[PDB]
């Protein structure tokens, strides 16, 4: 299904490790622009922003990678990722028939702990990872507000990470110019675009 | 000028300066295993010497100390005293049991038995080489004879390569097969080991360390050790991987549990959290100012 | 290759006794003494 929606106000994560209070930051690099083309269900383009509703979601899969040659489990159990056919679907089978080295083995937590949002990205060199769970409020639509994406896992070694397969929202991410604030305790409460409008960038030319 | 007149002059500046030196790490982790190594149970035959290669983990040599008063210690290269600073690009450790005297031979440029037909080393090696006793391990009072070595052999080895080969040698003109008999030998001859035993023909337990470099990934590979700290004194920090020089005082922020770094509206750092210990501390820039020189006519 | 350290600019040392402070005078561990072998007489090539 190819149905579409309203991405909103949502989809930034922290550019940095840093810690800030009551100041305002501008930030360049990739972002989640507001109001783009959300499919709600492939060459990764440059970032993932898969933002499953899955209100009760006990276990689903988490494949990804890009032959028999990046898989991910997301079970209850430690998650157990590696670098290396099967299309799976008392235990899981349907996906233990491609077999490798299977190295850089490590992790110990489930991600899954509503609506959670997960942005995947990937530099010459490293591929991060930003994930968010919020509450839901009994209704279809995303939310109408605006909330933060922490980081959780950079792992050092990835060149072109392709293939993904888990209702879900699936969006892609371009470079682009942002305006965070930061709140008195030193979290991100609201952001503006400076491409938009011509009031953001008006904004955003005035700090 | 050599005249002043009435007047206060801007003539210098005055500041403090540092006392003590501080650096600090995220300790250690994923340790190089020199460890298993150097204490077993078995250390295999001379000939049939294990080897093994171990790569991807930080490194402290710090448990070779922590053994026997090392009958020889001669290192080639490198140094021990300057515990290296490069990773190299892959390490071996080669472990095995000799006889007392034979030690010698284990040398980059030398002959013999051992460094002739068993385990040869070349000349541009430069690696370390550890021997020490273990009498009181491996020698029982019925005779030993689970450590052999080859005696008998034509065409010397080649640098680093081992030949577990078991045949029978054919020393004469006559065609040898099964039982040596006459004119006809087998190799791989026992020790023997007694408690008993005079010196230089009791066994010892040897461990050679070779390295090779040219290669790009594994640059460093430091221990990254750490020191103390102090507090309300104006001295050099080095938490982490930054820098800077000032005064530390514990601070009530609320860092987020994944940002270590603190900045304020002028892009100045003032909070660092600690790399070991978690604990968040505000800097303050040392003191400094002008000085004036309120000087009336100097006539 | 062992003198210390660092050795300062234009400076030239003809001293060669033992390296470290070592267990005793040392003449195994510690003592173990400046001026490594240096062979070229192997021909390795250029
Ligand atoms: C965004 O997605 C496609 C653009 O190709 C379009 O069908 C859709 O109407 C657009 N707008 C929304 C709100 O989905
Ligand atoms: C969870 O998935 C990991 C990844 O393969 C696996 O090693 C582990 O056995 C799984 N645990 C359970 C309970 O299925
Ligand atoms: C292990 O798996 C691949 C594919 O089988 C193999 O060619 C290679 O040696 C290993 N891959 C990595 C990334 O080390
Ligand atoms: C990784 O895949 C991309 C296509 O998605 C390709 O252009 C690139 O060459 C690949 N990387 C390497 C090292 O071949
Ligand atoms: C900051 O944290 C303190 C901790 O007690 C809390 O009382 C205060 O409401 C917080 N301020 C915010 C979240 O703006
Ligand atoms: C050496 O023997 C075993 C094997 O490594 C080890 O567990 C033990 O702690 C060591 N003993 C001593 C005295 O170091
Ligand atoms: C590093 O190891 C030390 C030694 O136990 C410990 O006190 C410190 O908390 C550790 N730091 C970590 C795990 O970040």
């Amino acid at each position: 299904t190819q149905s579409y929606t309203n991405s909103f106000t949502r989809g930034v994560y922290y550019p940095d490790k840093v810690f800030r209070s009551s100041v305002l930051h501008s930030t360049h690099d990739l972002f989640l622009p507001f109001f783009s083309n959300v499919t709600w269900f492939l060459p990764f383009n440059d970032g993932v922003y898969f933002a499953s509703t899955e209100k009760s979601n006990i276990i689903r899969g988490w494949i990804f990678g890009t032959d028999s040659k990046l898989l991910i489990v997301n079970n209850a159990t430690n998650v157990v990722i590696k670098v290396c056919c099967n299309d799976p679907f008392e235990s899981e089978f349907r996906v233990y028939s491609s077999a490798n080295n299977c190295t850089f083995e490590y992790v110990s937590q489930p991600f899954l702990m509503n609506l959670r949002e997960f942005v995947f990205k990937n530099i010459d060199g490293y591929f991060k990872i930003y994930s968010k769970h919020t509450p839901i409020n009994l209704e279809r639509d995303l939310p109408q507000g605006f909330s933060a994406l922490e980081p959780l896992v950079d792992l050092p070694i990835g060149i072109n990470i392709t293939r993904f397969q888990t209702a879900y929202y699936v969006g892609y991410l371009q470079p682009r110019t942002f305006l965070l604030k930061y709140n008195e305790n030193g979290t991100i409460t609201d952001a503006v675009d400076c491409a938009l409008d011509p009031l953001s960038e008006t904004k955003c030319t005035l700090k | 000028s050599f005249t002043v007149e009435k007047g206060i002059y801007q003539t210098s500046n005055f500041r403090v300066q540092p006392t003590e030196s501080i650096v600090r790490f995220p300790n250690i982790t994923n340790l190089c295993p020199f460890h298993e190594v150097f204490n077993a149970t078995t250390f295999a035959s001379v000939y049939a010497w294990n080897r093994k290669r171990i790569s991807n983990c930080v490194a402290d040599y710090s448990v070779i100390y922590n053994f026997a008063p090392f009958f020889a210690f001669k290192c080639y290269g490198v140094s021990p005293t300057k515990l290296n600073d490069l990773c190299f690009t892959n390490v071996y450790a080669d472990s095995f049991v000799i006889r007392g005297n034979e030690v010698s031979q284990i040398a980059p440029g030398q002959t013999g038995n051992i460094a002739d037909y068993n385990y040869k080393l070349p000349d541009d090696f430069t690696g370390c080489v550890i021997a020490w006793n273990s009498n009181k391990l491996d020698s029982k009072p019925s005779g030993n004879y689970n450590y052999l070595y080859r005696l008998l052999r034509k065409s010397k080895l080649k640098p680093f390569e081992r030949d577990i080969s078991t045949e029978i040698y054919q020393a004469g003109n006559k065609p040898c097969n099964g039982v040596a008999g006459p004119n006809c030998y087998s190799p791989l001859q026992s020790y023997g080991f007694r408690p008993t035993y005079g010196v230089g023909h009791q066994p010892y337990r040897v461990v050679v360390l070779s390295f090779e470099l040219l290669h790009a990934p594994a640059t460093v590979c430091g221990p990254k050790k750490s020191t103390n700290l102090v507090k309300n004194k104006c001295v050099n920090f080095n938490f982490n991987g930054l820098t800077g020089t000032g005064v530390l005082t514990e601070s009530n922020k609320k860092f987020l549990p994944f940002q270590q770094f603190g900045r304020d509206i002028a892009d100045t750092t003032d909070a660092v959290r600690d790399p070991q210990t978690l604990e968040i501390l505000d800097i303050t820039p040392c003191s400094f100012g002008g000085v004036s020189v309120i000087t009336p006519g100097t006539n």
